């Protein structure tokens, strides 16, 4: 299957309270492998997966230098953006940045991306061709012109199509025993009577990886979202995920309903039906 | 400026069984800005030994965090998660329902 | 591995 490496950065200003909070996290697919947090003790990039722990001091020293450079850029950016929008000094503002790359089943480059947000909305993004920018508004146009003059897209594309995919592949091989594995959902259904005339059916998917999953209820083979209820997919805390979907049905009609589960870990989609 | 109020789920890592060690999770998601107060509660009193995940965000830029604690469910004990955020007129307390 | 070249906005 395909894979990705993504880095997520958040920077938050602190009016009257000094330096901004900065948090960086790196992921291979849905598995975190590194972090940096300005509030933490080490002030270094730190490992969060077993397979990255084998990288040597040159890796850790280098990643710490680079993540601190990201932090310094964001500190400048919070001041610059406050200027561009003429915002007061009283308010906290947020910058977010995400970049990374995807590879296909042959582990060859498929796509790359870099997105930047200010106060929770798109500010500037790299286009799919990796050669030009989309600016959200007139202030972001200033940034686009600066970045064109400094040929940012060219060097960012070199990273996204080169270094990013080369290091993703290294990680996939070193972490093979856990990163190139899929955990199919463990599924089951529960039944709870509500009254003499209605009952709840709940379809559960547990212990699955990666996080992407579709749970759908059908009645007589027709998609059913009336009288349905779906929770957001949620982390178990052990590196797997959980989800459930429920429907209220007439008593005696439970067998007209089916729960349909789709997941990369399943050789075919599952259909579940309540059997008393 | 955008503000988004948090969604909250309170659940256990494994199916709950009295006297068996487990983890209690409070997953908070879909919120902005990032400043958020999350406490896990036992019989109304805050639990100190709670860990949390590193702040990250979704495709729409909204934030998510997992708070969690090692615990042993018993007959008598009630748990909840208390969340405060700028979008809430008062803190939200969500009870742990042991089958959900 | 991180990008080495972020540029101020």
């Amino acid at each position: 299957g395909s894979h990705s490496m993504r880095y997520f950065f958040t920077s938050v200003s602190r009016p009257g309270r000094g330096e901004p909070r900065f948090i960086a996290v790196g992921y291979v697919d849905d598995t975190q492998f590194v972090r940096f947090d300005s509030d933490a003790a080490s002030q270094r990039m730190e490992p969060r997966a077993p397979w990255i722990e084998q990288e040597g001091p040159e890796y850790w020293d280098g990643e710490t230098r680079k993540v601190k450079a990201h932090s310094q850029t964001h500190r400048v950016d919070l001041g610059t953006l406050r200027g561009y929008y003429n915002q007061s000094e009283a308010g906290s503002h947020t910058v977010q940045r995400m970049y990374g790359c995807d590879v296909g089943s042959d582990w060859r480059f498929l796509r790359g991306y870099h997105q930047y947000a200010y106060d929770g909305k798109d500010y500037i993004a790299l286009k799919e061709d990796l050669r030009s920018w989309t600016a959200a508004d007139m202030a972001a146009q200033t940034t686009k012109h600066k970045w064109e003059a400094a040929h940012v897209a060219e060097q960012l594309r070199a990273y996204l199509e080169g270094t990013c995919v080369e290091w993703l592949r290294r990680y996939l091989e070193n972490g093979k025993e856990t990163l190139q594995r899929t955990d199919a959902p463990k599924t089951h259904m529960t039944h709870h009577a509500v009254s003499d005339h209605e009952a709840t059916l709940r379809c559960w998917a547990l212990s699955f990886y990666p996080a992407e999953i579709t749970l759908t209820w059908q009645r007589d083979g027709e998609d059913q979202t009336q009288d349905t209820e779906l929770v957001e997919t949620r982390p178990a805390g052990d590196g797997t995920f959980q989800k459930w979907a429920a429907v209220v049905v007439p008593s005696g009609q439970e067998q007209r309903y089916t729960c349909h589960v789709q997941h990369e870990g399943l050789p075919k989609p599952l259909t579940l039906r309540w059997e008393p | 400026m955008i503000q988004r109020t948090p969604k909250i789920q309170v659940y256990s890592r494994h199916p709950a069984e009295n006297g068996k060690s487990n983890f209690l999770n409070c997953y908070v998601s879909g919120f902005h800005p990032s400043d958020i107060e999350v406490d896990l509660l036992k019989n109304g009193e805050r639990i100190e030994k709670v860990e949390h995940s590193d702040l990250s965000f979704s495709k729409d830029w909204s934030f998510y965090l997992l708070y969690y604690t090692e615990f042993t469910p018993t007959e008598k004990d009630e748990y909840a998660c208390r969340v405060n955020h700028v979008t809430l007129s008062q803190p939200k307390i969500v009870k742990w329902d042991r089958d959900m | 591995l991180l990008w080495n070249g972020p540029m101020a906005v």
